[PDB]
C-alpha cells in the first residue's frame, strides 16, 4: 500500500508541475524590457545606531517608522529611536541564543526567541515603567526562527523541527499547529491583511499558509539550498526569498510559480536577509560578503550597494513609510539609510 | 653632526667625518620612511580596525612613527643651526624639542613592550579601551613632557641645558641633564629586550627558526633595542666600532620601522599593493 | 502502519494543492507594475524627498 | 532641544553606560562548547565538575576555573544555528575510547574543517580509558585494519592509534587528553588548553608569531 | 504604582524641612522626578526636578537655592529639602513622575502630597477662573499662551491635569493633545501656538473641579489660575 501511495504522490507532483509550466505564458523579464532602470541608488548612514555588545541576528521597525527593535546574541534587546538614536529600552534576554525578535503593531510589545525554544512576548507599556516578560510560549520541540505579531493577542513562530505554530498570548496555547515543512524553518513574513503568512524551512521549500484554517495552502521551490530569508511585496500577493544558495527569487502566490532570480557571478555567499521597498521597486538583500545590496526588484539588476558594514548583514528592515532602511551586521553595528 | 652624539657626550675626530655623513643620510632615509608609514597607517587606517589589541598596538605604532617624525627633523634642524649666532630661541626650543620627541619615542616603545607582556601573560585579563587609551597616552606623551621639561627647569637658568658645539644637551663634569635622555631610554631598551626574550620562551615552545627570526627582526626596531649600542658610546668613546654601529642601526630606525613593522605584515602589503596595483 | 498513514497525509496535502487557482505570469507582472508605478512618488527610497521633509537628513 | 530631548538623550546615554559595563565583561568570559555524542558520558563528565565546583534547549553552565567565567554551552542535521558558536573559545569534544569510533569520527570530521570553528580550538577528551585498558588487557577484539601497531598491547600503541587518527582530519590547535574513568582533575586541564589558545591568539594580532 | 509623600507640617518663619516620596509598584530608577506645589486657594506651580540617574536638575526661578533636590534610587525615596521658609512657600506639595522616551507620557502619576504651612519665564492665562456647566453637555476651556510651544521635532508642549475636589491631580492631556490612561475617551482638546481648548464631550459627574495648563517646553515649568468647572 505504500508503494501505491508513493505513486500516487510522484502522480500528483507531476500533475503540479505541469499545471505551473502551464500558466507560464512568458518570463517576468520579458515583460520587463521596456522598464526605465532606476539606476544608481546611493544610500548614505544617515544614523549609526551603535551599542550591541555582539552580533545583531534580527531588527524590526515600528509602524510609526521611527522606533526600531535590534537583538543581539549578547542577550540585549535594544528600542532605538531611529531619528535621534537614542535608546529607547534595553530589554536583557534571559536566553542569549537569541535568533529572532518582532516588534508589535500597536507598539505596546516586543517578541524575541531562538535556542531556548522559547517565544518570548516583553510589555513595553506597563504602569510600573519597566519591560516585563509578559508570556513564554512554549511547545516548540526545536530552535525559533523567526515571530511576527499578527495582533496583540496573536503570534506566529517558525520553528527549527519543522513546525509554525499560531499563539493566543492571552492563553499561552499553541491556537494552531501547521505541519509540512522537512528541515527547519528559517524564515516567514506576515501579509499586510494578517490573515496568511510565507515560511522557508531549509528544504529549498517555501510554504504560504493560511492562519484561520492551519492548512498548508501553497508550496513553492526551485532553490537550492537553505532558505533564510523571506517576505512580502507590499500587498500580499508576492513573496521574495534568499537562499544560501546566493540567489534571491520573487515568487507569486497566484501564478504559483517562480518570477524573477536576483543573483550575480560574483555572488557565491548566501544571503541572510530580504525586504522590500515602500512602492515595491527595491528589494533590499542582506548578505556574507558583508554587504548589502538593493535591487530593483522589476529588472533583476542592482540598483545599488549598501557597503558599509565589517562583517555579515544579518538583518535589514524598511519603514512603513519607506522612509529609511536599517541594516543590522555582526559588526555589533545597525546603520540608517536614507 | 654624529647621531651618537644623543648618547654619547663624545665623537672621535678621526671617524667625524663618515659619521656625521652616516646621520645625514640615515636621518633622510628615516624621515621619509615615517612619511610614508604614517600616510600607509592614516590611509589604511579604515582597512586594519580589528581587535582591541592590535588596535592599541596600531596605536602605539603611529604614536611612535609621529614621534620619531618629529623628533628627527628637530635633530637635523639643530645639526643646521649655528650656536654663537642665536644663543635663544633656536637652538634651546630645538633642544627641549628634541629630548621631548625622543622620550615619547622611547615611551611608547616601552607601551608596546608592555602591551606585549600583558597580551602574553596576563592572558585572561581584560580592561577598558579607553582606560587603556589612557594610560597609554598618559606615559607615551605625560612622561615625556614631565622629564624634558623638569631638566629644562632645572638647568636653563644656569645655562646648560644649551650644548657648545650641536644643539643638542650636555654632560661635562657638572651638570649633567644628558642623563635625562640616556638614562630612561636605555632603561626602557632594557624592559623591551626582557620582552623580547619572553616572546621567544612563547615561540620556542613548539618553521620554528624562520618564525623566530621574523618575530626577533620585527621587534628589535619597534622595540628599540638597537638603542642599546649607546651602552657602548657611553662605556667607551670609541675601541673598535660603536659610533658606527649605532648610527648604522639607529639613524635608519624609520627605515626599519617601514620595512618591518609596516612592510613584513601580510595584510597591510596585500592592501598596499592592491590600491597601488 | 505509520509509513502509511503518512504517505496517505502527504497524498491528500497534494490532492489539496494541486487544485488551487492559477493564473498567468502576465498577469503576475502587470500587478506588480501596477503597484510599483502606483505608489513611485511615496517611495521615498527610490525617489529620494527633501532634506526640509526628510526626518533623517 | 526641547529638553524632553534632552532627558530622553539623557536616558540613552545611560543605558550605554550599562552596555558599556557588560563589554569588559563579555570578553572576559569563556566559551566552551560541549559536543559528546552521547548522553551518559556527558552527564557523568558534568557531573564531576559540578562536584568539584560545589564542594530547555541549550544547557548552559556557569563556573569559574581558576577566577575565570567559563559558560560550557552543551546543546540529525545542524547546519545554520550551529554558527552562532564560532564566537567560543574551545569546543570539548568528549568520546569514549573503549566503544567503537567510526561516528564519532566522522562528525569530528564534519566540525573541525567547518569555517565556523576555524578561530576555536579543540580539546578532544578521550575518557572511559580505564574501561579501554581492562577491554585491552582481557582478550577483547583490538582496534585492527590500520592498526600496524599490535593488537594486544598494554595501552599505548591503541591511544596512539587513536589520536594519529583524531588528528588527522584536518586540512588553532588540537589538545587531546586520556582522562581516566571518572577523573581526578578536570578544570585545570581545560584551563591550560584554553589558556594557550587564547595566548596564540593574541600572538597574531601582535602579529608576533 | 503608588506615591506616598511625607514630611508636610507647619514651621516656624524661616527654618527648614524635608519632604520625601516613597515610590511602589515601578521602576523609581528609571523614572524621571518633579515636585510641583500648590497654593492653598490658587493655582499650581512647579518647584524642582530630578532626572533619572540623578544627573539633570532644575529648580524652580522663585526660590531656587533656598531648597535642593535628591533621590536615593535602592531605597526608592525622593527628597526635598528646604531651607529658610517664608509665608510665601505655604503651599500643598506634590510628588510627580514622569518618564521621557519617545512616546513616554510624562506627569502620569501624583501622590497626594503634603501641605506645608508657613506662619523670561513663559506666562499663561487662564481666561476664565470658572465656567458654569450642567452635566451632560459638552464644555470648552481656554488656555492662552505667551510663546508658541510648537518646538522644530514636531511636538508641542502643553500640559492638562484636573484637580477633582479633594484629590490630587490626574493627566489628561499630554503634550497638548494626546490623552493619557486611565481617563475616559470623551476628554479631548486642540489649540494652535499660544491658545488652546480643552474638549469634554459628555461631561459626567466626578468632572466637576479645576483644570490646570502647564507647559513644559523649558524651564521653568509654568501653571495657569486653572478653571472651575462647577456643578
Amino acid at each position: 500500500e505504500l508503494d501505491q501511495l508513493r505513486q500516487e504522490a510522484e502522480q500528483l507532483k507531476n500533475q503540479i508541475r505541469d499545471a505551473r509550466k502551464a500558466c507560464a505564458d512568458a518570463t517576468l523579464s520579458q515583460i520587463t524590457n521596456n522598464i526605465d532602470p532606476v539606476g544608481r541608488i546611493q544610500m548614505r548612514t544617515r544614523r549609526t545606531l551603535r551599542g550591541h555588545l555582539a552580533k545583531i541576528y534580527a531588527m524590526h521597525w515600528g509602524t510609526d517608522s521611527r522606533l526600531l527593535v535590534s537583538a543581539s546574541q549578547d542577550g540585549k534587546l535594544i528600542i532605538w529611536d531611529s531619528y535621534t538614536t537614542n535608546k529607547v529600552h534595553a530589554i536583557p534576554l534571559r536566553s542569549s541564543w537569541v535568533m529572532t525578535c518582532a516588534y508589535a503593531p500597536s507598539g505596546n510589545y516586543v517578541a524575541c526567541g531562538g535556542l531556548d525554544n522559547i517565544c518570548s512576548i516583553y510589555n513595553l507599556k506597563t504602569r510600573e515603567g519597566n519591560v516585563r516578560v509578559s508570556r513564554e510560549l512554549a511547545g516548540h520541540t526545536g530552535y525559533l526562527s523567526c515571530c511576527r505579531f499578527l495582533d496583540d493577542n496573536q503570534i506566529v513562530t517558525s520553528s527549527g523541527d519543522t513546525t509554525c505554530a499560531l499563539w493566543d498570548i492571552e492563553t499561552g496555547q499553541q491556537t494552531t499547529t501547521f505541519t509540512g515543512h522537512t528541515g527547519d524553518v528559517m524564515s516567514l513574513s506576515l501579509a499586510p491583511d494578517t490573515r496568511l503568512f510565507v515560511s522557508g524551512a531549509c528544504d529549498a521549500s517555501a510554504k504560504l499558509w493560511d492562519v484561520r484554517e492551519g492548512m498548508c495552502r501553497q508550496t513553492f521551490t526551485g532553490h537550492e539550498s537553505d532558505i533564510n530569508a523571506i517576505c512580502f511585496f507590499p500587498n500580499g500577493n508576492a513573496f521574495a526569498t534568499g537562499s544560501d544558495d546566493a540567489t534571491c527569487r520573487l515568487f507569486d502566490l497566484r501564478a504559483d510559480q517562480e518570477l524573477m532570480t536576483y543573483s550575480h557571478d560574483n555572488i557565491i555567499c548566501g544571503i541572510t536577509s530580504v525586504s522590500f521597498s515602500k512602492s515595491g521597486r527595491l528589494l533590499l538583500a542582506g548578505y556574507d560578503d558583508f554587504n548589502c545590496n538593493v535591487w530593483d526588484a522589476l529588472k533583476a539588476d542592482r540598483a545599488g550597494v549598501l557597503a558599509g558594514h565589517d562583517n555579515r548583514v544579518s538583518c535589514l528592515g524598511v519603514t512603513d513609510d519607506g522612509m529609511a532602511v536599517a541594516t543590522g551586521s555582526w559588526d555589533s553595528f545597525l546603520k540608517i539609510w536614507n | 653632526t654624529s647621531f651618537s652624539i644623543l648618547m654619547s657626550p663624545f665623537v672621535p675626530s678621526t671617524i667625524f667625518p663618515v659619521v656625521k655623513w652616516i646621520t645625514y643620510v640615515g636621518l633622510g632615509i628615516s624621515i621619509g620612511s615615517l612619511i610614508l608609514c604614517l600616510i600607509i597607517e592614516a590611509l589604511f587606517w579604515k582597512q586594519i580596525k580589528k581587535s582591541q589589541t592590535s588596535h592599541t598596538r596600531r596605536i602605539c605604532m603611529v604614536n611612535i612613527a609621529l614621534s620619531l617624525l618629529i623628533a628627527d627633523v628637530w635633530f637635523i634642524v639643530g645639526a643646521t643651526v649655528d650656536t654663537t649666532v642665536n644663543p635663544s630661541g633656536v637652538c634651546t626650543a630645538a633642544v627641549f624639542f628634541t629630548h621631548f620627541f625622543y622620550l615619547s619615542l622611547f615611551f611608547w616603545m616601552l607601551m608596546l613592550g608592555i602591551l606585549l607582556a600583558y597580551r602574553i601573560i596576563l592572558v585572561f585579563h581584560h580592561m577598558a579601551q579607553h582606560l587603556m587609551m589612557a594610560v597609554g597616552f598618559c606615559l607615551g606623551y605625560g612622561c615625556p613632557l614631565i622629564i624634558s621639561v623638569i631638566t629644562i627647569a632645572v638647568t636653563q637658568p644656569s645655562n646648560t641645558y644649551k650644548r657648545k658645539d650641536v644643539c643638542w644637551l650636555n654632560w661635562s663634569n657638572g651638570s649633567k641633564p644628558l642623563l635625562a635622555f640616556v638614562v630612561p631610554a636605555l632603561a626602557i631598551v632594557a624592559v623591551n629586550f626582557v620582552v623580547v626574550l619572553l616572546v621567544l620562551t612563547k615561540l620556542w615552545r613548539p618553521a620554528t627558526i624562520i618564525r623566530v627570526g621574523k618575530s626577533l627582526l620585527i621587534l628589535t626596531p619597534l622595540l628599540g633595542l638597537t638603542w642599546g649600542f649607546g651602552i657602548g658610546t657611553i662605556v667607551d668613546s670609541q675601541n673598535l666600532a660603536w659610533h658606527v654601529i649605532f648610527a648604522l642601526l639607529n639613524a635608519f630606525q624609520g627605515f626599519f620601522i617601514l620595512c618591518f613593522g609596516i612592510l613584513l605584515d601580510s595584510k597591510l602589503r596585500q592592501l598596499l599593493f592592491n590600491k597601488l596595483s | 502502519t505509520a509509513s502509511i498513514a503518512q504517505a496517505r497525509k502527504l497524498v491528500e496535502q497534494l490532492k489539496m494543492e494541486a487544485n488551487i487557482d492559477r493564473i498567468k505570469v502576465s498577469k503576475a507582472a502587470a500587478d506588480l507594475m501596477a503597484y510599483c508605478e502606483a505608489h513611485a512618488k511615496e517611495d521615498p527610497l527610490l525617489t529620494p524627498v527633501p532634506a526640509s521633509e526628510n526626518p533623517f537628513r | 532641544l526641547s529638553a524632553e530631548d534632552k532627558a530622553a538623550v539623557e536616558r540613552s546615554k545611560m543605558i550605554d553606560k550599562c552596555l558599556s559595563r557588560e563589554k569588559t565583561y563579555v570578553k572576559r568570559l569563556v566559551k566552551i562548547l560541549l559536543l559528546g555524542a552521547g548522553e551518559s558520558g556527558k552527564s557523568t563528565f558534568l557531573k564531576q565538575m559540578r562536584i568539584i565546583h560545589v564542594n530547555k534547549g541549550i544547557h548552559e553552565y556557569d563556573f569559574e576555573i581558576k577566577n575565570v567565567p567559563f559558560k560550557m554551552v552543551d546543546v540529525s542535521e545542524r547546519k545554520r544555528w550551529f554558527e552562532c558558536f564560532d564566537s567560543v573559545t574551545s569546543i570539548l569534544f568528549l568520546v569514549s575510547s573503549s566503544e567503537f569510533l567510526t561516528e564519532s569520527l566522522n562528525i569530528f570530521e564534519t566540525i573541525v574543517n567547518n569555517r565556523v570553528f576555524s578561530n576555536v580550538s579543540i580539546i578532544l577528551f578521550l575518557n572511559k580509558t580505564d574501561l579501554l585498558e581492562e577491554k585491552v588487557q582481557i582478550v577483547s577484539i583490538k582496534d585492527y585494519f590500520l592498526e600496524f601497531e599490535g593488537d594486544p598491547h598494554c595501552l599505548r600503541d591503541v591511544q596512539k592509534f587513536l589520536v594519529e587518527c583524531f588528528r588527522n582530519k584536518r586540512r588553532k590547535p588540537l589538545y587531546h587528553h586520556f582522562t581516566t574513568s571518572i577523573n581526578t582533575e578536570n578544570i585545570r586541564l581545560v584551563f591550560r588548553d584554553v589558556k594557550d589558545t587564547i595566548l596564540h591568539d593574541n600572538l597574531k594580532q601582535l602579529m608576533l608569531q | 504604582v503608588q506615591l506616598v509623600e511625607s514630611g508636610g507640617g507647619l514651621v516656624q518663619p524661616g527654618g527648614s524641612r524635608k519632604l520625601s516620596c516613597s515610590a511602589s509598584g515601578f521602576a523609581f530608577s528609571s523614572f524621571g522626578m518633579h515636585w510641583v506645589r500648590q497654593a492653598p486657594e490658587k493655582g499650581l506651580e512647579w518647584v524642582a526636578y530630578i532626572s533619572s540617574g540623578s544627573g539633570t536638575i532644575y529648580y524652580a526661578d522663585t526660590v531656587k537655592g533656598r531648597f535642593t533636590i535628591s533621590r536615593d534610587d535602592p531605597k526608592n525615596t525622593l527628597f526635598l529639602q528646604m531651607t529658610s521658609l517664608r509665608s510665601e512657600d505655604t503651599a500643598m506639595y506634590y510628588c510627580v513622575r514622569s518618564i521621557y522616551y519617545y512616546g513616554s507620557s510624562p506627569f502620569d502619576f501624583w501622590g497626594q502630597g503634603t501641605t506645608l504651612t508657613v506662619s523670561a519665564d513663559i506666562v499663561m492665562t487662564q481666561a476664565t477662573s470658572s465656567v458654569p456647566v450642567t452635566p451632560g453637555e459638552s464644555v470648552s476651556i481656554s488656555c492662552r499662551s505667551s510663546k508658541s510651544l510648537l518646538h522644530s521635532n514636531g511636538n508641542t508642549y502643553l500640559y492638562w491635569f484636573l484637580q477633582r475636589p479633594g484629590q490630587s491631580p490626574q493627566l489628561l492631556i499630554y503634550r497638548m493633545s494626546n490623552l493619557a490612561s486611565g481617563v475616559p475617551d470623551r476628554f479631548s482638546g486642540s489649540g494652535s501656538g499660544t491658545a488652546f481648548t480643552l474638549t469634554i464631550s459628555r461631561l459626567e459627574a466626578e468632572d466637576v473641579g479645576v483644570y490646570y495648563c502647564m507647559q513644559h517646553l523649558e524651564y521653568p515649568l509654568t501653571f495657569g489660575a486653572g478653571t472651575k468647572l462647577e456643578l
